[PDB]
RNA sequence: CGUCGUCAGCUCGUGCCGUGAGGUGUUGGGUUAAGUCCCGCAACGAGCGCAACCCCCGCCGUUAGUUGCCAGCGGUUCGGCCGGGCACUCUAACGGGACUGCCCGCGAAAGCGGGAGGAAGGAGGGGACGACGUCUGGUCAGCAUGGCCCUUACGGCCUGGGCGACACACGUGCUACAAUGCCCACUACAAAGCGAUGCCACCCGGCAACGGGGAGCUAAUCGCAAAAAGGUGGGCCCAGUUCGGAUUGGGGUCUGCAACCCGACCCCAUGAAGCCGGAAUCGCUAGUAAUCGCGGAUCAGCCAUGCCGCGGUGAAUACG
RNA sequence: AAAAAUGUUCUAA
């Protein structure tokens, strides 16, 4: 969910990163 | 919150106001157009006048509000509900 | 359209059958532009019928979509202030249309968990002349049937 | 870590002490409003629940 | 209201640029500014003149204004003092070496921004605005252009009532872009307000 | 010995660019043709009215065009007569070894 | 020994080489079937040389870079084709008639201001 | 209040913070484009004007 | 500037008719996307419009070959990396190309139907372009400007506050309600743009925002960069859930003089409504819709899910 | 061969 920011999906969609989306 | 590198935010003239009261055995009234500085230990005891936009709203500061804004006792906006 | 038909859009024959039907069926299936995904649906359920009664599936397929086909279907006209249903006779085009339609939709109807279980189960009940697809099919041609008596407001 | 009952207990009582000094935040759990700086005058119905709906303002004939 | 501009629409088939250079990214707007402060100084200086075009050229230093004028000779002064009063305070402006050019314009009656203060000055000193749309007109083919219209908007006559007026003769295609169409405005300002003068000279298709 | 040239004008940009390919071609040796490097456009996109008609805009750019000329061998021939070489008003030149 | 097709589609740019041998394909020095893997649509890059008996006539050394994978299939299909005709011109009919020399020019239609997409509008709402 | 707008807007601030463009030609402080000193506005009038070098209407 | 409306229209000069308004022309037959052409005709011409010229996209050429490209021989730390090369792709300027020019058919003609060649065919697709006027439309708050009005104040500076309020109501949207789905890991294929107290390679710290080091790049060279849907592999198994991510507690990060009112982000926890939406209502005719991601302007930061662009995948249907 | 009523005053620029 582009909403989650705790998900890959979210990171995603708000273009940042994180231990959910690791860069 | 306020980027612990840097330290925690008082105006240092609203500083001023606390110390020269607390070296003195305090205390005063203490006007003030810091909203936006912290509470901090020294203040305790104190009553900071905080001004809301419209008028000085009067705090007693206790040790359980030590880590917020002064602002955040003199509230901006007048309410009371609809009707 | 106003000023000339509609010219009928051409498909490319899919790679596998290489029938335009199932190009059209598979669009059907499709959402989003996801095609490859609507073709794996397709055609894992087309390996289910090979399986499930052991057919040619494209013969099982084609079964389903000849028994959807519906040759009469109801249509609103006017004369005075009327919106009557008028039985009307299906153009082959929008037979075959009518049935790619009703074949997914009734195929995401069913209950079973994957899609290409559900498409396949759909197209073996109704290339037997069961099922969803049918039933709306047969319906349609009963309101129909029904409404024989508004008939002669037919163009 | 603290857990079911003890740690609602914890998130309580950090509420409560909101409330209890007046922070703005406390202001704002009285009143059962959004704390985070989110707008009200749409929304905040999450916060606010089912909408009481009220009459309005009329066009005159 | 819904026209495009005609040299707008035109720049770079028939009209070439009036502020003319390159410059990187961090200093365009500082070779504009002065430009249009030299722009402006000039339009204020040489409107007595009848200036028409100011070309303003750069390249490392230096700027080349080469002003477009009805009446050169007014704007040069005493063999070259006038230019020289202002080819200083140009370069007090420029603080660079400011070469100050004058430019013999053919026809005035052939140049749109000149006919349209004409207009604008003719409404100014309170005469008739219709009369003076087709006299524009006139002298414009006369001078051998291919077509030309004048429009007036505002308090025409100084009635309350505001009311555009125009007059066109000839062929003005603002569609076609082959079609060279000076444009040209001048805004006249009286004592019942202000008023706004647009002239369209179709000097004819390349 | 490289030369890379800009400017808003590609018209001008290319006579200029072939004006020093002529030039060094007096003088030899050999010079590498110039290379169209792909321009670099700066869109602008504004309301087309001063107020709240926020679906109409105009759209505009700033079209920076590129050219590259190698003179291959130095030759000061040529080092001596680019110099007085006449290019236009919107063309910046760099030189470069 | 060599024989080319340029193909493009779609912001998609293919360069095929049509060299004798068994049939085997490559594409950016990937193998076909390990580029495309999974990719239905991945025959129909090929499908000039169904027209044409010569399936494992040639072998084939393809390179696509830009658009997409299904762009670059298209763009495939038609340098495979244009090779073809390259290797021989008699090869025209059943290859032209077929679709394949032509050059599909369908590209994304820009997106214009006051809308959301090339057509797609904005929820039209009368107050 | 305007011309001490204009004004102030150009001074020096007492933080770098409240330092915000303001148009060169008019004065207007939203739809500012850093690249030329102009408002959106402006940018359309001075363009086609042909006063802004390089810059024609785009279309594609 | 919006609008009607990219709708096919609006008119003028002279002549003719009419006491006059005004009429004719501009109507009529056919035709076209078009007042587009044709034929007719007290009309004969003309102008603003329409089309065309202009920009992007599709085919070929020419001129170009670094920072771009590598077909083939040479090496090769096996990376177009070096020899070398510009073929190709590309980049970007100048050309060519389609004109109903050809055939068959119809027709008085204009055209229309179909066929050929061709990358493209009937205006190839998309943009820019908006007639006379309309709405006393919109904007004196972008600017300009007449008049009315204020002058230790309706001017000016500052600090704080407010523009963010919230019993409610509407518009435009973003995210969802799930299995054609969600989640982790590996693995592919973009275009267009931006980038010198700028973009940040790479390195260590940190679960992470980010921090500290630290190259390259005035940029077809270094970077933003990961494109994402997708593919492959595995997990979930129909649950208010491994759907959804609102709300709230706590813990931090950064920009900034300063995030109480009132910033974005990151981590732990929390895990709402929502099981596809009443009356009603919107968009879209093709690389469109639908979905997927990417960039830019403004900008310290950012409340952008907005706007302007960009490519990826890619349908349905038009009887009437 | 027709479902459905109405539009405050002055001004029409
Ligand atoms: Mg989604
Ligand atoms: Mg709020
Ligand atoms: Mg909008
Ligand atoms: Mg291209
Ligand atoms: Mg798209
Ligand atoms: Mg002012
Ligand atoms: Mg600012
Ligand atoms: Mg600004
Ligand atoms: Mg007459
Ligand atoms: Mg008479
Ligand atoms: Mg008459
Ligand atoms: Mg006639
Ligand atoms: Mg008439
Ligand atoms: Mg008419
Ligand atoms: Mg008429
Ligand atoms: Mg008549
Ligand atoms: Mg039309
Ligand atoms: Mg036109
Ligand atoms: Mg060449
Ligand atoms: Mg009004
Ligand atoms: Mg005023
Ligand atoms: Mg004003
Ligand atoms: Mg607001
Ligand atoms: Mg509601
Ligand atoms: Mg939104
Ligand atoms: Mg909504
Ligand atoms: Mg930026
Ligand atoms: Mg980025
Ligand atoms: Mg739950
Ligand atoms: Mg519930
Ligand atoms: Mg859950
Ligand atoms: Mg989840
Ligand atoms: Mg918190
Ligand atoms: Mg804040
Ligand atoms: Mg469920
Ligand atoms: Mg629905
Ligand atoms: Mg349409
Ligand atoms: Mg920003
Ligand atoms: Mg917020
Ligand atoms: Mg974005
Ligand atoms: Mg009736
Ligand atoms: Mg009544
Ligand atoms: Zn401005």
């Amino acid at each position: 969910g582009k909403g989650d920011r705790r998900t890959r999906r979210g990171k995603i969609w708000r273009g940042t990163y994180g231990k959910y989306r690791p860069r | 919150p306020r980027s612990l590198k840097k330290g925690v935010f008082v105006d240092d003239h609203l500083l001023e106001k606390v110390l020269e009261l607390n070296a003195k055995g305090e205390k005063r009234l203490i006007k003030t157009w810091s909203r936006r500085s912290t509470i901090v230990p020294e203040m305790v005891g104190h009553t900071i006048a905080v001004y809301n936009g419209k008028q000085h709203v009067p705090v007693y500061i206790t040790e359980n509000m030590v880590g917020h804004k002064l602002g955040e006792f003199a509230p901006t906006r007048t309410y009371r509900g609809h009707g | 359209a106003r000023r000339r038909r509609a010219e009928v859009r051409q498909l490319q024959p899919d790679l596998v059958y290489g029938d335009v039907l199932v190009t059209a069926f598979i669009n059907k299936i499709m959402r989003d532009g996801k095609k490859n995904l609507a073709a794996r649906i397709f055609y894992d359920a087309c390996k289910i019928i090979q399986e499930k009664t052991g057919q040619e599936p494209l013969k099982v397929f084609k079964q389903a979509v000849e028994n959807v086909k519906p040759r009469m279907e109801v249509r609103s006209r006017r004369v005075g202030g009327a919106n009557y249903q008028v039985p009307m006779e299906v153009s082959p085009r929008r037979q075959q249309s009518l049935a790619l339609r009703w074949l997914v939709q009734a195929a995401n109807q069913r209950p079973e968990r994957r899609a290409a279980v559900r498409i396949a189960h759909e197209l073996m009940d109704a290339a037997e002349g069961k099922g969803g697809a049918v039933k709306k099919k047969e319906d349609v041609e009963r309101m129909a049937e029904a409404n024989r008596a508004y008939a002669h407001y037919r163009w | 870590w603290k857990l079911e009952g003890e740690l609602r207990a914890e998130v309580a009582a950090n509420i409560k002490r909101l409330m209890d000094i007046g922070c703005y935040r406390g202001l704002r759990h009285r009143r059962g409003l959004p704390v985070r700086g989110q707008r009200t005058r749409t929304n905040a119905r999450t916060r606010k629940g089912p909408r009481k709906t009220v009459a309005g303002k009329k066009k005159a004939p | 209201g819904n026209k495009i501009h005609p040299i707008g629409f035109r720049l770079g088939i028939t009209r070439d640029w009036e502020s003319r250079w390159y410059a990187g990214k961090k200093q365009y707007r500082h070779l504009l500014l002065e430009d249009q402060r030299i722009r402006g100084l000039l339009e204020k200086e040489l409107y007595s003149a009848g200036l028409a075009r100011v070309d303003i050229e750069r390249a490392a230093d230096n700027v080349a204004v080469t002003v477009h004028v009805a009446k050169p000779g007014v704007v040069i002064g005493r063999g070259g003092e006038r230019i020289r009063v202002l080819r200083e305070e140009l370069a007090k402006l420029t603080g660079k070496n400011v070469a100050l050019n004058v430019q013999e314009v053919q026809n005035p009656n052939l140049s749109a921004p000149l006919v349209a203060q004409r207009v604008a000055e003719q409404i100014e000193r309170r005469f008739a605005v219709r009369r003076a749309i087709k006299q524009a007109v006139q002298r414009v083919m006369e001078s051998g252009a291919k077509g030309a219209k004048v429009i007036v908007s505002g308090r025409i006559g100084g009635a309350e009532q505001a009311r555009t007026e125009w007059a066109a003769q000839g062929r003005v295609p603002l569609h076609t872009l082959r079609a060279n169409i000076d444009y040209g405005f001048a805004l006249a300002r009286t004592t019942y307000g202000v008023l706004g003068v647009k002239a369209y000279i179709f000097l004819g298709e390349v | 010995i490289r030369i890379k040239l800009r400017g808003f004008d590609h018209k001008t940009l290319d006579a200029s660019a072939q004006k020093i390919v002529e030039a060094a071609r007096r003088s030899g040796a050999q010079v590498s043709g110039p290379i169209p490097l792909p321009t670099r456009v700066r869109r602008f996109t504004v309301i087309r009215g001063p107020f709240k008609h926020k679906d109409s805009r105009e759209h505009f750019e700033l079209r920076t065009h590129n050219r590259l000329v190698d003179i291959i061998n130095p030759n000061r021939k040529t080092i001596e007569q680019l110099m007085t070489l006449d290019l236009p008003t919107g063309v910046e030149i760099e030189i470069k070894t | 020994e060599q024989y080319y097709g340029t193909g493009r589609r779609k912001e998609a740019v293919a360069r095929v080489f049509l060299r004798p041998g068994n049939g085997k394909v490559t594409v950016n020095g990937q193998d076909f079937n390990e580029y495309f893997q999974g990719l239905v649509r991945a025959v129909a890059a090929l499908e000039p040389l169904r027209a044409v008996d010569a399936l494992g006539h040639f072998d084939a050394y393809i390179t696509v870079r830009g658009g997409g994978k299904s762009g670059q299939i298209d763009a495939i299909k038609l340098g495979i084709a244009r090779a073809l005709v390259q290797y021989n011109p008699d090869y025209r009919a059943k290859l032209k008639p077929l679709g394949f020399l032509t050059r599909d020019a369908r590209v994304v239609e820009r997106k214009k201001y006051g809308k959301h997409k090339a057509r797609r509008a904005p929820q039209y709402s009368k107050r | 209040a305007r011309k001490a707008l204009i004004e102030k807007a150009k001074r020096t601030p007492k933080f770098k913070v409240r330092a915000y463009t303001r148009c060169v030609r008019c004065g207007r402080a939203r739809s500012v484009y850093r690249f030329f000193g102009l408002c959106r506005i402006c940018l359309r009038e001075l363009a086609h004007k042909g006063q802004l070098p390089g810059v024609r209407k785009a279309s594609w």
